[PDB]
């Protein structure tokens, strides 16, 4: 843990989620893994939070979750907002044809004088299921102790496994979660339930105060209460200096 | 405490959400090794830290083997942020140092465990010092040869010591004894 | 009790109820137990706390209860409010049919500019009774008592 | 925190917060802070107040059992010589008899 989470991502996007609470009460930030081989951690991945900029709109949880971590949710939905070469970027990286232009809602507003904005919207989906799968039971050849494996992590390596000194006792069947990630684009779905390493959905938020008043969540943070007054003392001196 | 109190706890709650996230997602990509003792008669409490890896004889790429019995057996917790293990133990051992009063063993003991925990190469003299009066002390347990050889050389060093008030008392025991046997043989001077 | 309510939702669940006693004065939770394999606690079950998140309209109890915490109660009525995929999960968690639509008593109100609402509501009876069953008296083999 | 009240209840320079002080130590938890552990592991069996568990611990105890039968007052020796002398005097009376 200290090894991944030590260089300045993790504390960027911990300050990035800090700030966003203090304003408006949300935030959130994400766990992504990725290959590297010059300074492996452990085995050639490495583990890396990852910034959500905008977590009131970009991140959009369960509406029949309960919890302030969102334990209990099965649904993540993160609208990444990217321009044409980012876009390019990340169909290379993946599998996908830069040559159509995905789409999708639209988080953000133009309600300010600004000169461009990137239009270009797509989305992925997390979801988590339970299954009970199956589990084989094994005798460690060095010590006499049994140990289990899932059948679906070692599936091509049973015969390996024979060939050494493992043999197998039992079979059981363990129940464990399990979390697929899809890449939408309101059209159509351009990868579907690619099987995530975690077992639990990786964005992390961070909230206001909290509140479920009626049905519905509510958040509040500094600035709700403060901007009638506020607004009231700027009116004011601008009628002064007039 | 401070204003900011509710919104601390707040942040606490998601950084135990984010380690139980970064445990699953250890346990299902990383090697973590099991710690198993032999318990031999000659050696006692080795940590062989052993590791158990399988390749596919088929393909270059490897895959993971770690148990389901002792994959969740670590709760996650909230502290002080550090940077490395190093940083924790020191940070440790000055609050153990702050807890213990002075003119104790244990201070003692505490302030040459820190002292043989610096980094840099300057503090040299003292890391090298701490961990020789650690080992001759027999506290800690030697691992490279010249560790025995300090240790060894301790040992021999320990008997030459000697207390002048029990030598002092040896002799006069020895003077009453010399008194006892000069009475029997008076005794035998009177048997003829 | 420390393996089983060192999570966080035994604590999200305390935090709740104490804002909503600080601001109106009522609050709950409830124990549910459930089957876990992975990490079991002693036996195949687990306890764990849970949140009401509107203890004042959710949660009924006895109209004859007298103490504050409602030991001497016999009735408790759980008003859920919760979604259509919602109830597909709770249809499938049990072995209800998710194709007819439960309804209940409708503990919220229209009263703001609220665009959609969940409109599936059921409910759940907890009762006590005491009855006086019976007991075996054994005798155990490897103590004599 | 139980250990750490009655050491908070116990006044300094008392064997009880000695005792308190090694069971305080045995309870720690990382890797770092063993070598302290280790040692009032070892302090409290070799003080008789635990009981030893792994044969190393036995070891641990005998060896202190040992070490004990060892040590020998000064004053002990030398009022052992004086008996001896007045012994090897009061003999030579019975001799002169």
């Amino acid at each position: 843990y200290r090894t991944d989470m030590r260089h300045n991502t993790a504390k960027i996007a911990v300050n990035i989620a800090v700030r966003e609470q203090i304003e408006a009460g949300v935030g959130a930030w994400r766990l992504v893994t990725d290959y590297e081989d010059q300074s492996p951690t452990s085995n050639n991945q490495v583990i890396r939070r990852e910034p959500i900029h905008s977590a009131c709109s970009h991140v959009i949880w369960d509406s029949n979750s309960k919890l302030m971590d969102k334990s209990d949710a099965r649904h993540c939905t993160v609208i990444h907002s990217m321009s044409q070469n980012g876009w390019e970027d990340f169909a290379e990286k993946y599998d996908l044809d830069a040559d159509d232009i995905p789409s999708f809602q639209n988080p953000n507003d133009w309600v300010f004088p600004w000169l461009t904005q990137d239009t270009i919207q797509i989305a992925e989906f997390y979801e988590v299921v339970e299954k009970k799968e199956t589990a084989f039971i094994y005798q460690d050849p060095v010590t006499g102790e049994p140990v289990s494996y899932f059948k679906r992590d070692i599936k091509d390596v049973i015969d390996d496994l024979a060939d050494s000194g493992f043999i197998k006792i039992a079979e059981r069947q363990i129940k464990r979660r399990r979390v697929y990630k899809s890449i939408i684009t309101c059209t159509a779905v351009l990868k579907d339930k690619q099987l995530i390493a975690g077992e639990h959905i990786p964005i992390v938020p961070v909230f206001g105060e909290w509140g479920f008043v009626e049905d519905k969540e509510v958040y509040e943070g500094v600035v709700r209460l403060t901007k009638d007054g506020q607004r009231l003392r700027n009116m004011i001196m601008s009628f002064n200096a007039d | 405490d401070l204003e900011t109190y509710v919104f601390q706890d707040n942040l606490a709650t998601a950084m135990r959400r984010d380690g139980e996230i970064y445990q699953s997602i250890v346990n299902d990509i990383y090697d973590v090794p099991r710690n198993v003792t032999i318990t031999l008669e000659d050696g006692s409490e080795k940590d062989v830290q052993l590791m158990a890896e399988v390749v596919d004889l088929a393909t270059g790429e490897k895959q993971v083997l770690n148990d389901i019995r002792g994959r969740y057996e670590c709760y996650t917790d909230v502290g002080p942020s550090f940077q490395s293990m190093k940083q924790q133990n020191r940070a440790e051992i000055l609050e153990l140092l702050g807890k213990t009063p002075q003119g104790t063993p244990e201070y003692q003991l505490l302030l040459l465990q820190y002292f043989t925990l610096l980094d840099g190469k300057g503090v040299e003299m003292m890391r090298d010092y701490a961990n020789k009066q650690l080992i001759q002390m027999g506290v800690k347990k030697p691992e490279t040869p010249e560790e025995q050889q300090w240790l060894v050389e301790a040992q021999q060093a320990k008997q030459g010591q000697q207390d002048p008030a029990m030598v002092q008392a040896q002799g006069v025991l020895l003077q009453g004894q010399a008194e006892l046997a000069k009475a029997q043989n008076q005794t035998l001077s009177l048997q003829i």
